[PDB]
């Protein structure tokens, strides 16, 4: 839900995000970007890390 | 009456008592009438007469008449930025001070330790730097078992030998 | 909630009254922000120092404790916890509805 | 349709009580700062204003109820409380936006999140960075592929701490602060060391 | 010519002018005159519509009078809108930051209608701002410009659309009055009418006509043949005049109980009352012409009536029925033609006068509100005109208009053009205007109805392409404000000198012809088939005697700045836009060479700009001086002219006005007294005239990079003075007051060297970046004295120095000499606001000798920053041994349809060397219709070329034949055009001849001294710890999402974590990295940042619990 809500219709999608207790994986690319965590690409995967 | 009190004491972003807003409204009335009554904006040196109050009070009244503004209103000709975008957090760490504050605190150890350790400890509590309480010389007598006048003597023994530029040359860069 | 950046799963969900009043550090009941003379938050004003914590760093409403040596102490007159001014960013409040 | 919600709540440990509200959060005041400009002039975020309206609404609703009033006025006040909370969560959803001074709409929580101005697309997806700069460009034919020209002053104020230290341990400035003033005054020594 | 001081600028003109070029300030002048009651306007209005010579002032006064009370026993009425003399002259108000203005007065009439009393009280209205001769209003001293606006002339605009279900063509109408609520009549997907009033879709015309007091009778007397409405009256499903009234009420005033009269009178109060639905006066006239209702009558009753709407409904239906002439029963006929908008016949022009009188209308609307408020609560006979009138709403209304209303914007001033052409601007945006996102594609287009009215080329190239417009040259302002353009009219093949002003709708019943035809001067066209414009704007061939209108003359459809580009007809309309817009951005140099090749409008366009001092009255020049010039009039008195030197421009430049006159020469009414920043001999001169060779020089003029002759830099031929002011404002405080003296805390010696004791620099102090300019020393405040500094003040012996020096240091990248100081003070007993005891304006100038990165540009859009400038050593030379002025890249020319600047290049070569087209035995074939005295020219000469009627290609071919040199025997450009060059580096010849000739160039206001910003770490945002934006504030650079995309596409995760974490938002790490590279150590592991945590606070603050599980 975080990725989509960070894409479009910020409120509308956030509604059902709240309804559906959708725990975000905190693993997605754009997720990592927002949360300040290293992204899972290029030099960010644990193999290279 | 209810509307008056409610507006006076609840319609202000910053609530102001009835008396102060009352004089403020009286000003907005008498000055605004005096503008027409004068062919000109009535001057404050004149407006202070009609209320029979000193001009400084009039200006305080006026400076409380001005209201807070909104931080998000557009400022650009088109809508692309808000006012809040130009505001600085006063509580920002210069981050040169912080590193330089550590350097101050460390030059402090390097200078105190190069001085005698009795004196270093004396000042560490006299100014109460490592603690929260600077001390007087009769508290030091217990911790250091000597007469307070002897710490009066030691304070100068610290400062004057410090007042040799050798300590001062390396510390005067810290300002 | 301590957030040392060791994060695995971000959860979003509705909040109940027992959550909102659980997060708050009191209930705000007076629509005031600033003292036009003292330029301070009022008792349970919208910026109430007691509720959201102190502004003056390690200095309570009456400044009963103006030194970091007192840290965390809640003043016995105002109750403003003696701590960092960062909490006014960290803490939050609530209003109860009639 | 109604399935997608009723089942979602059935499975989830979520009570549709929360979809109606009786307590409201209050965002930390600094995030809605009541800040003073240089010389007394202040500035609010207008969220404090919405809180003011809701607070006064609830306060007068209590005053009526604590006293006990004719019903219809209480019905009006209750609707007003509905409206004020509506604005607080979402200005301009039902009916007109709640415009404030000089006929402009205000800002609500739901606004802080939307579009190229909401946090997502304005302050988390893209943000402003230190140790940076900008200048016009010119052709760099005398360069090689990896090489890029650089306005020396721009490089200085980019590489400020680096040059600070480097001449500090060359003692051209005793401590870092002396070096900061050195660079500020732009003494010759800062330039070779910049190289 | 036709100018008392112009030099001979010979041209190739083909025809003569039935009228000369108008005063180019006639956009603000006439508007404001009509606003006032000017004697000029008094006579002009009493002769061109004298049914009502009435300025916005008198007009609004009458629409407002007489205010009554709720009952009608007591009333107030107005008269005599009277003015007074201004409060101080132009510079004086600007000097001491005052709004140039004059007082206003009015004579009231306190009429107690009950019994009768009068008070003809001459009520002071305030100090109404006034207009300067240049049309520029001074606000608080600041100069501001009120731009003209385009708007929709109110009324009914019938439209057509498709249903895309049965592909039926449906018709509707927008009933559009100024200050009106919507009422929408249409024919729906079905054949019924949608009569949705104020956006509420039910109740077709049965609720509409019956509610007027009607039943189906009068309706069917009109709708038996109107099948679109026969079903409506057949789908009535209800009966009653008051029934239809309540149906309106049920659909226009629902939510509140009805009653048999509430709607019955409401439907009168809505459109048949004049307090909620009032299309403008010119709107009433526009409809009078549209439907033909009124054909000989003056305008009144902006409140809607009944006759109009029946004609409206029948026009809509007979359009849905596809008729050709709807004639509402009882008047003249009109044709069935859809109501366009973008055709200027419906787009009026709200000028300054309309805007100001409307703001005054609303101001006195609220003033009437207050009059009634104090007419009741105050006792009867205890009330006087003064007490009834609150003039605050009046003065507020204007000031809130003037201040912070984008129709009253800053006056832009970095050159005389940006002063002038900023006026005569026809904007599309604003109140009543359409916002950019709402401003769709079509409206941006160049409508055929722009010919002669709006400049079709000079438009902004930003997001306002096509929105913001500029006047033409010959245009006119209508009393109504509809655009008017003068044209000749060909009657029976007699193109008359008659200067007939028309607007767009005055063409659709006419035909405008070709502008340059083989007209024999008999008024006929030689060829029958002439390229004319037909009524619909169609441009085709029509016989000679059939078209009815011919244009006035060339350069009529063009603006002024566009009229300074020789060979516009050889230049791409695209690039022409760039050149015109850049001509507004030139910087004030110190010579302002006139173009050897320009246009005849420059001489006219400069004096009209006011930036050229003129001899307003003839008589002898008494004396010439750099500070003044006295023109001794032939009659006793003289005229002393006090000049304006080093007066900073609105964009930080000079307004230098140099004299070009003689101590005794007779000066005429309309002749120069001083050239301005970018003028010479009274014609615009923004740059210099330079020989060319567009050979690409070793990849330093590559891709819009430019290389110049360094002589021009050492000569400073292209160099600009840059004035600037730093404002230093010391105010009243509880700390005290910021005493500006040379009492500096902790100041060295070399830094006071060029400073005077009184708290500023020495006036004429050479200063630099960071240089302390003004010591605005303040008290510091409270703080814990660090023990180290305590020991220091105990060890070496310096003072606490508890004063916060908030002095001015020249911020990044500024320098130059100091001009002086403009200081106002409270002890000076001035009008400083409540607290500011010292207002200081220190002025620093620098003549920025050019450098790479500074934007230059020609007159044909060719532009760019200087890549490099080497000394004259490696400059190829002609067969005259001459290194050339300017070297450019060729590759921009082929791909940009811009050989036009080369055309001017070569003709300027001819104009610099002179020529003698040999009429040895007969005028040469080109030379024959090539006008006279163009066969003659001597070196170092000046000429012009009209945009469309200029020096044709063949003519120029004839200008190459005799290529008589300047000094040596050297004909370098052959008859066909090219020349030969020898490299100045090699001394070795190029394989092919090299081009040369004379180009006009100028310096643009986009300096690399202005557009650099650097930051290691400055301050940070309020809410987030993020940096701020701006070059003024130390600010910080923005890294957007669209950068994040490529940023990950590189796979460089760690750098992105750097960007968003510590390079933006981690405090402690920011200090850590400071610790890292103050310890000379590699920058260690990234921290976790604040705005991310501020992100969390934002999110947690959202009435939704959120906790990220570690596990
Ligand atoms: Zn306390």
């Amino acid at each position: 839900w975080l990725s989509a809500a960070s894409f479009q219709e910020t409120t509308r999608v956030l509604t059902d995000a709240a309804i559906n207790c959708r725990s975000d994986k905190l693993n997605g690319l754009k997720e990592n970007v927002i949360i300040g965590k290293l992204i899972p690409a290029g030099t960010g995967i644990n193999r290279y890390r | 009456q209810a509307i008056t009190r409610a507006m006076a004491d609840q319609a202000r972003t910053i609530r102001i008592p009835v008396h102060m807003v009352e004089v403020i409204n009286k000003l907005g009335r008498i000055q605004r009438e005096l503008l027409q009554d004068l062919g000109r904006e009535p001057t404050p040196e004149e407006l202070a007469k009609e209320m029979d109050i000193t001009p400084e009070k009039v200006l305080e009244i006026q400076q409380y008449a001005r209201e807070p503004i909104s931080l998000d209103q557009t400022i650009g000709d088109e809508g692309d930025s808000q006012l809040g975008d130009f505001i600085e957090d006063s509580e920002a760490v210069v981050a040169v001070d912080a590193v330089s504050f550590t350097l101050l605190q460390d030059q402090l150890q390097s200078v105190l330790d190069t001085l005698s350790e009795r004196e270093a400890g004396v000042v560490r509590l006299r100014f109460g730097l490592t603690d929260g309480q600077p001390r007087t010389l009769d508290e030091i007598g217990q911790v250091y078992g000597v007469t307070r006048e002897r710490i009066r003597q030691i304070e100068s023994k610290t400062m004057s030998k410090l007042r040799h530029p050798s300590r001062s040359q390396v510390l005067r860069d810290y300002l | 909630m301590l957030d040392v950046n060791f994060f695995d799963e971000l959860r979003i969900g509705l909040a109940t009254a027992e959550d909102i009043r659980q997060w708050s550090y009191g209930e705000v009941k007076k629509p005031e922000t600033i003292n036009y003379r003292t330029l301070k938050p009022e008792k349970d004003g919208l910026f109430c120092e007691k509720i959201f914590g102190p502004t003056r760093d390690w200095e309570c409403y009456c400044g009963k404790y103006k030194r970091v040596r007192f840290k965390g102490i809640i003043c016995e007159r105002c109750g403003v916890e003696v701590t960092r001014a960062k909490v006014r960013r960290e803490r939050m409040g609530h209003i109860e509805l009639a | 349709k109604r399935l997608k919600v009723v089942a979602a709540f059935q499975q989830s440990g979520n009570s549709p009580m929360g979809m109606v509200l009786d307590a409201v959060p209050v965002i930390p005041p600094e995030l809605r700062p009541m800040v003073q400009l240089d010389g007394g002039r202040f500035a609010t975020s207008d969220l404090n204003d919405l809180y003011r309206r809701v607070i006064n609404r609830n306060n007068r609703l209590k005053r009526l109820i604590d006293l006990g009033a004719p019903e219809i006025i209480v019905n009006n006040e209750k609707r007003m409380l509905q409206e004020s909370v509506d604005a607080l969560f979402d200005n301009g959803r039902r009916g007109r936006p709640v415009t404030g001074p000089g006929n402009r709409p205000l800002k609500s929580l739901s606004d802080l999140l939307k579009g190229k101005q909401g946090r997502f697309r304005q302050n988390l997806l893209g943000k402003r960075v230190d140790y940076s700069g900008r200048s016009v460009i010119v052709v760099g034919p005398q360069l090689k592929l990896h090489q890029c020209g650089l306005p020396k002053l721009m490089a200085l104020e980019l590489f400020k701490p680096f040059v600070m230290k480097r001449l500090v341990d060359l003692n051209h400035a005793q401590n870092i602060k002396s070096a900061k003033r050195m660079v500020e005054r732009q003494r010759p020594q800062v330039w070779d060391v910049l190289e | 010519n036709s100018v008392p001081g112009a030099p001979n600028r010979v041209s190739f003109a083909k025809l003569r002018e039935p009228l000369e070029v108008p005063g180019l300030l006639d956009v603000q002048t006439d508007s404001f005159e009509w606003l006032i009651g000017s004697p000029r306007w008094r006579e002009s209005a009493a002769e061109r519509g004298d049914v009502n010579p009435v300025g916005g002032l008198e007009e609004v006064l009458y629409e407002l009078s007489p205010i009554e009370d709720f009952s009608g026993s007591m009333s107030l009425s107005f008269s005599d809108p009277r003015f007074d003399d201004v409060k101080a002259p132009v510079d004086e108000c600007k000097d001491k930051d005052m709004t140039y203005a004059a007082p206003l007065f009015v004579t009231a009439e306190f009429i107690n209608n009950n019994t009768g009393e009068i008070k003809s009280q001459t009520v002071f209205m305030g100090d109404f701002p006034m207009m300067t001769e240049k049309g520029t209003f001074i606000i608080n001293g600041t100069e501001r410009v009120v731009v003209s606006q385009l708007v929709r002339s109110p009324g009914v605009y019938f439209d057509e659309t498709i249903d895309k279900s049965t592909d039926k063509t449906l018709h509707s109408v927008k009933v559009i009055p100024s200050r009106g609520a919507w009422l929408e009549f249409d024919v729906d997907k079905r054949d019924t009418v949608g009569v949705r009033i104020d956006r509420k879709r039910r109740q077709p015309v049965t609720v509409l006509l019956k509610a007027l007091g009607w039943t189906s009778e009068q309706i069917v007397e009109r709708f038996g043949f109107s099948e679109i409405m026969r079903s409506t009256l057949e789908k009535d499903n209800t009966v009653g005049t008051d029934e239809a009234l309540l149906d309106i009420y049920r659909k226009l005033r629902p939510g509140e109980p009805p009653t048999k009269e509430s709607a019955q009178t409401l439907l009168e109060n809505l459109f048949f009352k004049e307090k909620r639905y009032d299309l403008a006066r010119v709107g009433r006239y526009k409809v009078n012409k549209k439907l033909g209702l009124h054909v000989g009558e003056p305008i009144t009753s902006s409140t809607l009536t009944e006759e109009d709407v029946v004609a409206t409904i029948e026009y809509l239906v007979r359009l849905h029925e596809g008729q050709t002439t709807m004639t509402v029963p009882g008047g003249v006929e009109v044709p069935v033609e859809t109501d366009d908008i973008d055709h200027f016949g419906n787009r009026r022009l709200r000028t300054v006068g309309e805007l100001i009188q409307n703001q005054i209308r609303v101001g006195m609307s609220r003033m009437e509100r207050v009059v009634r408020e104090r007419m009741t609560t105050q006792d009867v006979e205890a009330i006087t005109p003064q007490t009834l009138i609150n003039i605050r709403p009046v003065v507020a209304a204007i000031k809130e208009f003037f201040g912070t209303s984008q129709l009253s914007q800053f006056m832009d001033q970095n050159n005389p053009l940006s002063g002038l052409t900023h006026k005569r601007r026809l904007s599309a945006l604003g109140p009543g205007g359409l916002s950019r996102e709402r401003a769709g594609l079509e409206v941006r287009d160049v409508h055929p109805s722009h010919y002669g009215r709006m400049c079709p080329i000079e438009t902004p190239e930003g997001p306002n392409i096509g929105l913001i417009g500029s006047l033409s040259v010959y245009a006119r302002v209508n009393p109504f404000g509809f655009i008017e353009t003068p044209y000749r009219k060909v009657v029976d093949g007699v193109v008359s000198d008659e200067i007939v002003y028309l607007t767009a709708d005055e063409e659709d019943r006419h035909v405008v012809a070709q502008a340059n035809s083989p007209i024999d001067a008999d008024g006929r066209f030689v060829e029958p088939r002439v390229l004319v414009r037909r009524k619909a704007g169609e441009v085709e061939y029509v016989p000679s005697s059939e078209v009815d209108y011919m244009d006035v003359s060339p350069r009529q459809m063009v603006s002024v700045a566009t009229a300074m580009i020789p060979f516009l007809e050889h230049d791409d309309a695209n690039r022409a836009l760039m050149g015109a817009n850049m001509q507004r951005q030139a910087v004030p140099l110190v010579r302002s060479e006139a173009p050897l090749v320009g246009t005849g409008m420059e001489l006219r366009a400069a004096i009209d700009a006011g930036d050229v001092v003129v001899a307003e009255e003839s008589g002898v020049i008494e004396e010439v001086s750099a500070d003044y010039i006295t023109v001794m009039h032939d009659n006793g008195t003289r005229r002393t002219y006090r000049m304006r030197k080093f007066a900073r421009s609105n964009h930080g430049t000079c307004a230098n006005q140099c004299p070009i006159v003689d101590a005794g020469d007779r000066v005429e009414a309309g002749q120069v007294i001083a050239d301005g920043p970018c003028t010479d001999d009274g014609e615009m001169a923004l740059g210099k005239n330079l020989l060319v060779a567009i050979m690409p020089w070793e990849g330093h003029n590559y891709e819009d990079a430019i290389i110049l002759s360094n002589r021009l830099v050492e000569e400073d031929v292209l160099t600009s003075i840059h004035i600037e002011e730093h404002e230093i404002d010391a105010r009243d405080t509880k700390l005290g007051a910021e005493e500006i003296t040379r009492d500096i805390p902790n100041i060295s010696d070399e830094v006071l060297a060029d400073l005077d004791e009184r708290g500023i620099v020495r006036i004429g102090a050479e200063v630099r970046d960071g240089d302390i300019l003004v010591g605005k020393v303040t008290p510091k405040g409270e703080t814990e004295l660090t023990p180290e500094e305590r020991l220091l003040r105990a060890i070496f012996g310096e003072k606490a120095r508890e004063v916060r020096d908030t002095s001015l240091k020249v911020p990044h990248g500024e320098s130059g000499k100091v001009i002086g100081i403009r200081v106002f003070s409270r002890e000076d007993e001035d009008e400083l606001p409540a607290g500011v005891n010292e207002l200081v304006r220190v002025y620093v100038a620098q003549k920025r000798k050019i450098s790479d990165g500074d934007k230059l540009a020609g007159r044909h859009g060719n532009k760019g920053v200087i890549g490099k400038i080497l000394p004259v050593e490696d400059m190829p030379f002609l067969a005259d041994g001459t290194p050339v002025d300017i070297i450019l890249n060729t590759h921009g020319v082929p791909r940009r349809m811009n050989i036009g600047q080369i055309l001017e290049t070569h003709l300027g070569w001819c104009a610099h060397s002179g020529w003698k087209v040999d009429a040895a035995k007969g005028v040469p074939d080109w030379a024959a219709r090539l006008p006279d005295e163009l066969l003659e020219a001597q070196p170092n000469a000046i000429v012009s070329t009209p945009v469309f009627d200029g020096a044709q290609e063949a003519e120029l071919q004839g200008l190459l034949s005799c290529t008589l040199p300047n000094r040596d025997g050297d004909v370098l450009v052959d008859a066909d055009g090219k020349a030969m060059l020898f490299d100045g580096r090699s001394g070795e010849p190029f394989p092919y001849p090299v081009t040369v000739g004379y180009m006009y160039i100028m310096k643009l206001h986009h300096l690399v001294d202005d557009k650099i910003h650097a930051r290691s770490t400055g301050p940070y945002s309020m809410i987030t710890q993020q940096p701020l934006g701006g070059k003024a504030q130390f600010g910080g650079q923005r890294f957007g999402e669209m950068e994040c995309w490529a940023m990950q596409a590189y796979g460089a995760a760690y750098t992105l974590q750097e960007l968003l974490t510590i390079k933006s938002d981690d405090t402690v790490g920011r200090v850590k990295v400071y610790e890292a590279i103050v310890k000379g150590e590699n920058i260690p592991e990234p921290g976790i940042p604040e705005s991310f945590k501020v992100l969390l606070k934002e999110l947690q603050s959202l009435c939704l619990n959120v906790e990220v599980l570690s596990s």
